[PDB]
């Protein structure tokens, strides 16, 4: 891939 | 934590003052890109990385979550506001100084909390803004930040500079001086 | 001084020996207080302070959120490392080495990447360590570093001082000499 992935913030 | 390499994918920041957010990825302490939230545009900070694609929408979604969490936490913390730290300011050149060879002045503002700061440059007592740029707020493991400002110049005996730093943790704007 | 309430979310990956050992820690931080984190070594959310307890409890109770966090080490960390391998981990920038007296001799090693570097001072054929102090690595913020390595000396007749620099961007050490 040429695509960095990210970690998703979760809602409280 | 011991490791050969450390990355943040990403550093998400949101604060009530402004309010304002910041979304970046860091690899080994350097900024890979940031998302300009207002323009919904990814801005790469290292040329070789421009071959990649990161959809700014992903950052907008994360920052929206942070905004919702921040407001939940303000009340539960009994409105415990940020403590104003004293930032530490250091000014140095990128390369050894030889007069008439282009160089860059670097002003490192470290231990920044909260991440609100004004970094300006004075060339012979008067403010200048041409040739000035800066990093985003870069994260640290103690959860404070640092930021670096730059001033492109041609070193000469007749010119000296100051990095001027404004922050709530300071009594007065701190002035760091530099001469060739 | 106006008040500020700050929220941070960091999605961190710690790499050792390529992707042989990878540890993911996502941190939720109120002001400067880490309040919840997911550590892939632990495998569930853990509150760090009372402020983050209901978040951790709530997040852990959602099995799908949990399964996604547990897979993030492979989906996010190991995936992005493949991009780093083609880019950040191949970046090589060769240091410039300069010796200048400030007695005290200063070896400036400027504009290198990556961070791994070894600077040694020699007097004649022998390494000096007793009278040597080095700055920490100085991060320029533009994906280069510099470092200053200083030598306290009492120069006798015929003394030859050598600053010796090893770095992954060089096939052989750089050597620069200086005589009183």
């Amino acid at each position: 891939m040429a695509t960095p992935l990210l970690m998703q913030a979760l809602p409280m | 934590i011991v490791a050969d390499h450390v990355a943040s994918y990403g550093v998400n920041l949101y604060q009530s003052y402004g309010p304002s957010g910041q979304y970046t990825h860091e690899f080994d302490g350097d900024e890979q890109f940031y998302v300009d939230l207002g323009r919904k545009e990814t801005v790469w900070c290292l040329p070789v990385l421009r071959q990649f694609r990161f959809d700014p929408q992903f950052a907008l979604t994360n920052i929206a979550v942070l905004k919702h969490n921040l407001n939940s936490l303000i009340k539960r913390s009994n409105s415990t506001a940020a403590t104003n730290e004293v930032p530490e300011v250091t000014v140095f050149s990128k390369s050894p100084v030889t007069l008439g060879q282009p160089n860059i002045l670097i002003c490192l503002v470290d231990n920044i909390f909260p991440p609100v700061v004004n970094i300006t440059w004075l060339s012979n007592g008067h403010s200048v803004t041409e040739g000035v740029s800066e990093t985003s707020f870069l994260s640290k493991s103690d959860h404070s930040f640092f930021k670096i400002s730059y001033l492109t110049l041609l070193p000469s005996a007749e010119e000296s500079y100051d990095c001027k730093v404004e922050h709530w943790g300071l009594d007065k704007p701190l002035l760091k001086h530099w001469e060739p | 001084s106006p008040e500020d309430f700050v929220y941070q979310f960091k999605g961190m990956c710690y790499f050792t020996n390529g992707t042989e050992r990878v540890r993911l820690v996502s941190r939720s931080i109120y002001n400067r207080e880490e309040i919840v984190r997911f550590d892939s070594d632990v495998g569930e959310f853990r509150a760090v302070t009372l402020l983050g307890l209901p978040a951790a409890e709530y997040w852990n109770s959602q099995k799908d959120i949990l399964e996604r966090k547990r897979a993030a080490v492979d989906r996010v960390c190991r995936h992005n490392y493949q991009l780093e391998l083609r880019t950040t981990l191949q970046r090589r920038v060769e240091p410039t080495v300069t010796i200048s007296p400030s007695n005290l001799l200063v070896c400036s090693v400027t504009d290198f990447y990556p961070a791994q570097i070894k600077v040694r001072w020699f007097r004649n054929d022998q390494e000096e360590t007793a009278g040597v102090v080095s700055t920490p690595l100085i991060r320029n913020g533009d994906w280069t570093f510099q470092i200053l390595v200083m030598l306290e000396m009492t120069p006798q007749r015929g003394d030859v001082y050598t600053c010796h620099v090893e770095h992954p961007s060089l096939q052989s050490p750089i050597t620069v000499e200086w005589r009183a």
